[PDB]
RNA sequence: AGUAGAAACAAGGCC
RNA sequence: GGCCUGCU
């Protein structure tokens, strides 16, 4: 019914910025090594760990949900997954 | 015979004898309303809560000698445990339905004659003729109108003496009704209800309702007639008018 | 997309969809425990709004009383109870001048009523604080107990059967050295003068439940029986007065209120020319009852009753005299819990005077510390102001005087104002040639209100242009708009009985269609839902279903027995024939022609053991406490059927020391039934006289045996038997 | 003079006359000659009536003493000697039985032979004037009148004297005994003329004694007595006293109007704290349904058998294990309770006929889960005063909690359509009037719109659950009871179906007050993993109980299937109000019908059909990141129904307070938008009144967020 | 524990 | 263990 394609992951330095996107054809979750999958943002609603640092936006016209991540820290190192209401993307690595 | 006999039996016991002796007639009402039962604040909640019990209603003791204690499968119909502050016994709701399927039967032909107002309403509606519904803004203006369509041009007190003389001819006292309209009403309602055995109190209440004029303030648009106000809910609305002509006309 | 109903107001005006803003589909807030905290808070608040008054100690009750009347004028917008005697007397004088003959006439009718009123009128009231037992009891029970105590003490003027004589006895009781009361645990206890004075001047405090529209709970009060007659007379006078005032809206219903509001707004705006601007203030009064001093009501009534018989003035003045010295019982008490030892305790409120303050929190500790000086014999003196709207009508009179004081003849300025007042709520239409004029007019109205001990709630009030306003949950927007959310709680089974519930439900649907502009399809849906709930509540299902219940067997056999099953009542598991056209017809009469004669006779049988009728007042009257309003009574059309049973009573009296009340109830009811069989008109018209029961009963036995022989069943043998049995009961009453 | 009535007359007559004296309320000490005269009248009445009997013939039998027999009939039966009420009772009874005419005044006796009344009066004056006097007092009278007078003479009309003459000799001997006994006394200076018909009284209500002193302490500060204050009031006249105090009063006492503009209103502040948790008594958005496709109706059937049959329809059961703990309770108790429920369900399945209602064993597991024997024992204060821990019940403002995004999504999906019809309405009288046809068509349209709505499913769930819980509490007060959550719907194909969400175990429910709490434990199947929104399930314990396979194009999902288990509670009032959730349908559809009628008052025609089919007109019913979104009338119906359902589900005092204090501000904002120059006296006070209602309830916080969004979109 | 929210329930009393 | 009450 919906298929979800993520993009924009990778390797970034402490204090840096990174921009994820999800094309659907809605929110972002992350899972750190040995930890449970946590909500990052959904569209707005935001985890306390990322408030004032990460901003989620949604273009309904193009069914696309961008996540702008600023002021990145080593504790934000995770696999980041898009979700749409549940359908999940494949997951994109973010390494700070 | 009987009446004076339970009178003597009551006077036999000291407490009831004292109550009968020291209590004056005027205090009749007070002691009759003397009760420990508070008036319920939330009737719906407890009616929905009591009906889930066994033996939730109350009935006179005589029920114990007209209805069997149990039905075919053994569901109990009444209990012998009396109410809190009365000699009546608590009984189950089935004892009602049982009374409607095997209880004693009578001749209810005179109930239409007693409940004149309701049957007149039914007759008026049965022969009514409806019309097209017209959709247009209705200017509802608030007016004082008479709701009772059978009022005989009498007030509460004015017709109360008539009602007593019709039902309780001996307790009238000084009053002997002067107006001849009251004379004819007394004659008619006396010969009509000469042997009706429903109850003196209900007969008096319904005569009061029928003869006494009553008035209330309501938002009306058109109509204004007594027969046209009882169906005010069906003929007038917020944006629609339903032409109607009761059976009387 | 996120759904948001409130955004609907961006297209539909607020008043056209105001019903959405009334969450009357859920359980209303209830209080759980004691109301003592609220009572203490109210007492302290009433006493501190008048702190700048003068203190005195009553020589009779020995309680401290605070008189703020003629006190320093307020210098802030906070609530103040410093009413000025001269200002209020002048306001009443102007009210009389604008309505000549109002006071004299109203006093004349009140004098007629007072001198022809009876004692039994006091029984027609809800719970009252009986001082014989120090608890709330039904009005009739408390009246009977007080009469018994008075007769035992030697005050027997009430035997005249006149309420004025009962009040004479009540006042004479105030001058007695030692009265005697009865207590069960029977013990005879002696009350001295001061203790009886305080017991007669005290009020019982409870917590108001089922109050929708506020986060916090409030406290309400119930007076005794000694003071209710004076209150009745004073309220009769006030009602007779307000009925002559078109600016009042308290003694009328809702539709009359709407009509008067429309008339006043049209009068104010229409008469205003193009040059004059008009503004409506939707005002609520903060702490209305706490700032109304009974002494000022005494002043108003003594001005009203000028040039009248002195006895009338005295009897009408007794009430505010007692309210000025009124005491309030703190309440049920306080319950403590100890989790370490895992126990709970309940201390009565009367211990608050001496109990240490280690158990109470900071707020309650401070409240008790502040209220202790006013504690006298377990009750707190509450002289400064009224507790809970006992003098509603006099307060409305004062508000109407304020409203009329701006008729442009007393303003002496271009601006002027009018409006409608109903205690604690008002709508004020003020016109003036310019915004400065409107501001000056509203300022002067507020200032004059503060001179009469009346405060305007600035937080719950707002002013706009005329054409849109609110009044007691009635929203006017170029014409009143229906709400239908205030009457939603009344769409279920009332809880009286089967026939009564059916008739009440259909009649409520009809009325809300007539008044609250309920739609046809909505009314049909309401009928369907009400029928469903009615069948599911009384276990009376259609009969053709297989829903097993405790009553599904007898219903099913009655169904299979009946031939014309369309005539069966819904109470007996029959089809529902109701519709928009049939909402004004009782169920029995609507199905009369369809019933089988056997079932019809079994149903409407006078000899049924279920139907019980007590008095003409309780035949077809049901007391339904409406949501957001005072308790109200409704006439419901119903036919006396076997379904008109009355439900079971509480039955918890059996575990209390007050267990003998049930035996007295049974004996009184037996005697009353015997009298009714002797005097059939006992119920319809309450008998009057000064003789005793047995005299009337035996003498009527004599005469009825006589005449019923002169034609009837009796025989000489039986007639003589009755005559000598009457003689026997005569000699028995001798000894 | 009273010494005469002390001496001669018998007690019976003197107390009869004393009660007649009390009758009309005049005192005996002022004028006693009336007492003597009327007591002599009463005496002649007796002596004339008694000693006179009749048998089956006429021709009265006269016996000096009534012998023991049934033959004790009295010739003349007395009228007077009774109260006015009874005298008129006898008058009316005689008239109605004898068919005679009713006199307007009081007679004295009745007789059979001549079947009529006797009005005996013996006056001081001679008979031949008093007779016709009382005759012209009585109008057109057939009652025969007979009077004596002291000289000894008798008279009567018709020359009629109704009984023996020796009795009349008796009467006049009695008469002259009276006369020449006063001769020894000497009373005729007034006896002939002592009564003139005085009737006057003044009502006296005198304040005296203690009650007077109280009146002296209920005056303004500078008054000393009620007399002086009343004199001052009577002498008071208006002389411009309000103006003087208005001028002297400080000018800081004002009601200045603060203009209300677009930039004036500020957004309502929401409380901050831990996220808001779930409060509902059952799962709303995460419910799962096990079905059988039976033909039974809503109430038709037996609960336990239907539940077991529905549960047997699912395969894939696994041994339950903890997934998300309660975080405050003992999850192993919940696990053991679930396994116990399964075991006892099988136990019922084995036996002969499924019981209509089952009772469960009271194991320690459900003893803890249902809170049994935890209420502190009630004791007396005199026995527990030295306990330091003894204090009041915790009475403080509830914990503060911030809004979470789950309630918004729950409401969003509570307004969505479904693949079933969750309302099966009852029957109504066949429509006879055209207006009834219009109403029926409108009602059918709304039922088609709202029946396939999650709000209706929630309504039915709540109604059924609360009804069953209340009935079980009232019936099985002591013993824990099992109740399967059942709801019956109808598919698109038309086949009826049952659905089993889970089970409820009701505990001890000895509910006396309307606020007393009955505790139960609720278990509900679901597929929503609780590891994604843990803060919404603070009070739940969630286990893993199986796996479900729903047909999907992605092979087949084989999702996990969890059990949400929690301890909840209700009260009689809450149960009663939750069993009347069907009035949410009313509220909503009344609002929609009011909209339709208001619009149709403009165009003189019913506008329902085009509203529901064309769907051209739309109302703002939500906001998307792109902007405000409008939906058809049906979506408005569903949205209002969901709002009412959530009002009934999350009801609380916070909701009422916020609703009132926000309706005030909504009216002010509407006045602003209508260009009506709104003004306020203290807007900060209103804001503080609104903000104090928002504490921890998810529903009220969501309403406040909606109000802030409406303000942001409005004021433009 | 839970319900609930300015104080309560989580049975009461009587033997 | 036995019995009483569920707005008093």
């Amino acid at each position: 019914q919906v298929q979800l394609q993520e993009s924009g992951g990778g390797l970034v330095q402490p204090g840096g910025s990174l921009r994820l996107s999800c094309t659907a054809s809605v929110g972002w979750y992350r899972q750190i090594s040995g930890k449970e999958r946590e909500l990052v943002a959904r569209i707005t609603d935001y985890s306390d760990s990322v408030k004032g640092r990460f901003t989620i936006t949604r273009d309904n016209t193009k069914n696309t949900v961008y996540l702008q991540m600023n002021s990145l820290k080593r504790g934000d190192t995770a696999v980041y997954y898009c979700n749409a209401e549940h359908i999940w993307g494949q997951g994109t690595q973010v390494t700070v | 015979m009987e009446r004076i006999k339970e009178l003597r039996d009551l006077m036999s016991q000291s407490r009831t004898r004292e109550i009968l002796t020291k209590t004056t007639v005027d205090h009749m009402a007070i002691i009759k309303k003397y009760t420990s039962g508070r008036q319920e604040k939330n009737p719906a909640l407890r009616m929905k809560w009591m009906m889930a019990m066994k033996y939730p209603i109350t009935a006179d003791k005589r029920i114990m000698e007209m209805i069997p204690e149990r039905n075919e499968q053994g569901q109990t119909l009444w209990s012998k445990t009396n109410d809190a502050g009365s000699d009546r016994v608590m009984v189950s709701p089935l004892a009602v339905t049982w009374w409607n399927r095997n209880g004693p039967t009578t001749s209810a032909v005179h109930y239409p004659k007693i409940y004149k107002t309701y049957f007149e309403k039914v007759e008026r509606l049965k022969h009514g003729t409806f019309g097209p519904v017209h959709f247009r803004n209705q200017v509802k203006i608030r007016r004082r109108v008479d709701i009772n369509p059978g009022h005989a041009d009498l007030s509460a007190k004015e017709a109360q003496d008539v009602i007593m003389e019709v039902v309780f001819p001996n307790e009238v006292g000084a009053r002997i009704l002067t107006s001849e309209s009251q004379l004819t009403i007394t004659k008619e309602k006396k010969e009509e209800l000469q042997d009706c055995k429903i109850s003196p109190l209900m007969v008096a209440y319904m005569l009061e309702r029928e003869l006494v004029r009553k008035t209330r303030f309501l938002p009306v648009a058109g109509g204004t007639s007594s027969v046209y106000i009882e169906v005010l809910h069906l003929t007038q609305g917020t944006c629609w008018e339903q032409m109607y002509t009761p059976g009387g006309e | 997309m996120d759904v948001n109903p409130t955004l609907l107001f961006l297209k539909v005006p607020a008043q056209n969809a105001i019903s959405t803003t009334f969450p009357y589909t859920g359980d209303p807030p209830y209080s759980h425990g004691t109301g003592t905290g609220y009572t203490m808070d109210t007492v302290n608040r009433t006493h501190q709004y008048s702190e700048k008054g003068r203190w005195t100690t009553n020589t009779e009750t020995g309680a401290p009383q605070l008189n703020p009347i003629d006190g320093p004028l307020p210098e802030d917008n906070e609530p103040s109870g410093y009413a000025q005697t001269d200002c209020v007397l002048e306001a009443m004088a102007f009210l009389e001048e604008s309505h000549p003959g109002i006071f004299e006439n109203s006093c004349l009718e009140t004098m007629e009523v007072v001198q022809q009123t009876r004692v039994d009128k006091l029984t027609q009231g809800r719970q009252t604080y009986d001082w014989t037992l120090n608890r709330n009891q039904p009005a009739a029970t408390a009246l009977a107990n007080t009469i018994e105590v008075f007769r035992s003490n030697g005050l027997t003027a009430n035997e005249s059967g006149r309420l004025i004589d009962f009040l004479k006895d009540v006042m004479e009781s105030m001058d007695k050295e030692e009265m005697e009361i009865t207590t069960h645990f029977k013990k005879k206890q002696r009350l001295n003068k001061r203790s009886y004075l305080i017991r007669a001047l005290t009020l019982n405090t409870m917590t108001k439940d089922a109050e929708r529209g506020k986060l916090k709970r409030r406290a309400i009060a119930t007076p005794g029986m000694q003071i209710r007659g004076f209150v009745y007379f004073v309220e009769t006078l006030a009602r007779s007065i307000c009925e002559k005032l078109e600016q009042s809206g308290l003694p009328v219903g809702g539709n009359e209120k709407k009509a008067k509001l429309a008339n006043v707004v049209r009068k104010m705006m229409t008469n205003s020319q193009d040059t004059e601007l008009s503004f409506t203030i939707t005002g609520d009064n903060t702490k209305w009852n706490e700032n109304q001093n009974p002494r000022m009501f005494l002043a108003m009534i003594t001005y009203i009753t000028r040039n009248q018989p002195e006895w009338f003035r005295n009897v009408l003045s007794i009430a505010p005299i007692m309210f000025s010295n009124k005491m309030a019982r703190l309440g049920k008490g306080y319950m403590f819990e100890s989790k370490s030892m895992k126990l709970r305790t309940q201390i009565p409120a009367e211990m608050l005077a001496s109990i240490d303050l280690k158990y109470f929190n900071d707020s309650t500790r401070k409240k008790i510390e502040k209220i202790r000086p006013l504690l006298i014999d377990g009750t707190a003196s509450l002289s400064p102001g009224m507790m809970m709207g006992m003098f509603n009508m006099l307060s409305t009179v004062l508000g109407v005087s304020i409203l009329n004081l701006g008729q442009k003849r007393y303003t002496k300025t271009t601006y002027w104002w009018d409006g409608l007042q109903s205690s604690d709520d008002f709508a004020l239409i003020v016109n003036a040639p310019n915004h400065e004029g409107i501001q000056a007019g509203v300022d002067r109205f507020y200032r004059t209100c503060k001179l009469l001990g009346i405060n305007m709630s600035k937080k719950k009030s707002y002013i706009n242009r005329t054409g849109t306003f609110e009044f007691t949950s009635f929203f006017y927007r170029y014409g009143f708009v229906a709400n239908f959310s205030m009457e939603l709680p009344s769409f279920g089974v009332s809880g009286i009985n089967e026939s009564a519930d059916m008739s009440i439900g259909v009649t409520v649907i009809k009325n809300n269609m007539i008044n609250n502009d309920l739609g046809p399809a909505t009314a049909q849906m309401a009928l369907q839902l009400f029928i469903k709930d009615y069948r599911y509540t009384y276990r009376c299902h259609r009969g053709d279903t297989q829903i097993q219940t405790r009553r599904s067997f007898e219903i099913k056999k009655l169904w299979e027995q009946t031939r014309s099953k369309a005539g069966l009542l819904v109470s007996d598991g029959g089809p529902n024939l109701y519709n928009i056209r049939n909402l004004h017809i009782p169920e029995v009469c609507l199905k009369w022609e369809l019933m089988d004669e056997d079932y019809q006779g079994r149903l409407c049988n006078p000899l049924n053991p279920f139907v019980s009728h007590k008095e003409i007042e309780s035949v077809n009257n049901a007391v339904m406490m409406p949501a957001h309003g005072p308790a109200k009574n409704m006439e419901y059309d119903a036919v006396a059927t076997t379904h008109s049973w009355i439900p079971k009573r509480n039955r918890s009296i059996l575990n209390t020391s007050q267990r003998g009340i049930l035996e007295d109830e049974q004996m009184y009811q037996k005697c009353c039934n015997l009298f009714e069989k002797f005097f059939p008109s006992s119920s319809y018209r309450r008998p009057v006289g000064i003789s005793s029961m047995v005299e009337a009963m035996v003498s009527r036995a004599r005469i009825d045996a006589r005449i019923d022989f002169e034609s009837g069943r009796i025989k000489k043998e039986e007639f003589a038997e009755i005559m000598k049995i009457c003689s026997t009961i005569e000699e028995l009453r001798r000894q | 003079m009273e010494d005469f009535v002390r001496q001669c007359f018998n007690p019976m007559i003197v107390e009869l006359a004393e009660k007649a004296m009390k009758e009309y309320g005049e005192d005996l000490k002022i004028e006693t000659n009336k007492f003597a005269a009327i007591c002599t009248h009463l005496e002649v009445c007796f002596m004339y009536s008694d000693f006179h009997f009749i048998n089956e013939r006429g021709e009265s039998i006269i016996v000096e003493s009534g012998d023991p027999n049934a033959l004790l009939k009295h010739r003349f039966e007395i009228i007077e000697g009774r109260d006015r009420t009874m005298a008129w009772t006898v008058v009316n009874s005689i008239c109605n039985t004898t068919g005679a005419e009713k006199p307007k005044f009081l007679p004295d006796l009745y007789d059979y032979k001549e079947n009529r009344f006797i009005e005996i009066g013996v006056t001081r004056r001679e008979v031949h004037i008093y007779y016709l006097e009382k005759a012209n007092k009585i109008k057109s009278e057939k009652t025969h009148i007979h009077i004596f007078s002291f000289t000894g003479e008798e008279m009567a009309t018709k020359a009629d004297y109704t009984l023996d003459e020796e009795s009349r000799a008796r009467i006049k001997t009695r008469l002259f005994t009276i006369r020449q006994e006063m001769a020894s006394r000497g009373l005729w200076d007034s006896f002939r003329q002592s009564e003139r018909g005085e009737e006057t009284i003044e009502e006296r209500f005198e304040i005296t004694g203690t009650m007077r002193r109280l009146a002296d302490q209920s005056l303004p500060p500078n008054f000393s007595s009620l007399e002086n204050f009343r004199a001052y009031v009577d002498g008071f006249e208006p002389n411009g006293y309000i103006e003087g105090k208005l001028s002297q009063m400080s000018k800081e006492v004002n009601a200045r109007i603060e203009p209300f503009l677009k930039t004036t209103p500020r957004p309502l502040r929401l409380p901050d704290g831990p996220p808001c948790s779930q409060r509902s008594k059952f799962l709303l958005m995460d419910a799962l349904k096990l079905s059988i496709e039976d033909p039974s109706h809503e109430g038709e059937g037996i609960p336990l058998y239907d539940a077991i049959k529905c549960m047997r329809t699912f395969f894939g059961w696994k041994e339950p294990n903890v997934v998300k703990p309660h975080e405050k309770g003992i999850n192993p108790n919940y696990l053991l309770a679930w396994k116990q429920v399964l075991a006892e369900l099988q136990d019922i399945e084995n036996e002969e006929k499924i019981p209509k209602t089952k009772n469960m064993k009271k194991t320690s597991q459900l003893k803890w889960a249902l809170g049994e024997n935890m209420a502190p024992e009630k004791v007396d204060f005199d026995d527990c005063k030295d306990v330091s821990d003894l204090k009041q019940y915790d009475s403080d403002e509830p914990e503060l909690r911030s809004l979470a995004s789950w309630i918004q999504s729950e409401f969003n999906k509570a307004c969505e359509l479904t693949d079933s019809s969750w309302i099966e309405l009852d029957e109504i009288g066949e429509d006879v009037a055209p207006i009834e046809h219009i109403a029926s068509m409108r009602r059918n349209y709304f039922t088609a719109e709202v029946s396939h709505c999650r709000a209706t499913e929630y309504i039915m769930k709540g109604v059924y659950i609360n009804t069953a819980l209340l009935n079980a509490s009232c019936a099985a007060m002591d013993d824990f009871q099992l109740i399967p959550m059942i709801s019956k719907c109808r598919t698109k194909e038309g086949r009826r179906k049952t659905n089993l969400y889970g089970f409820i175990i009701k505990g001890r429910s000895h509910l006396r007050n309307d606020t007393d709490v009955v505790n139960f434990v609720s278990m509900e199947f679901s597929l929503t993993d609780p590891r994604l929104e843990p803060h919404k399930w603070e009070k739940y314990c969630v286990l893993e109980i199986g796996d479900m396979l729903l047909r999907s194009a992605i092979g087949q999902v084989s999702r996990p299937m969890f059990l949400y288990v929690r301890t909840n509670g209700t009260s009689k009032i809450k149960m009663k109000w939750g069993m009347e959730m069907r009035r949410c349908l009313l509220q909503s559809l009344q609002q929609i019908e009011s909209m339709i009628e208001a619009e149709s008052s403009v165009k003189e025609k019913d506008m329902t059909k085009e509203f529901f089919e064309n769907k051209s007109e739309t109302w703002p019913i939500g906001e998307s990141p792109k902007g405000v979104e409008e939906g058809s009338i049906g979506k408005v119906c569903r949205t209002l129904l969901a709002k009412s359902v959530f009002n009934s589900l999350y009801a609380s005092p916070q909701l009422e307070g916020f609703s009132a204090e926000s309706r005030k501000l909504l009216l002010i904002v509407q006045a602003l938008r209508d260009n009506l120059e709104p003004g306020t006296f203290d807007l900060g006070g209103l804001y503080e009144a609104i903000e104090e209602c928002l504490i921890n309830d998810p529903w009220v916080l969501l309403n406040a967020s909606w109000f802030n969004s409406f303000l942001t979109h409005a004021l433009r």
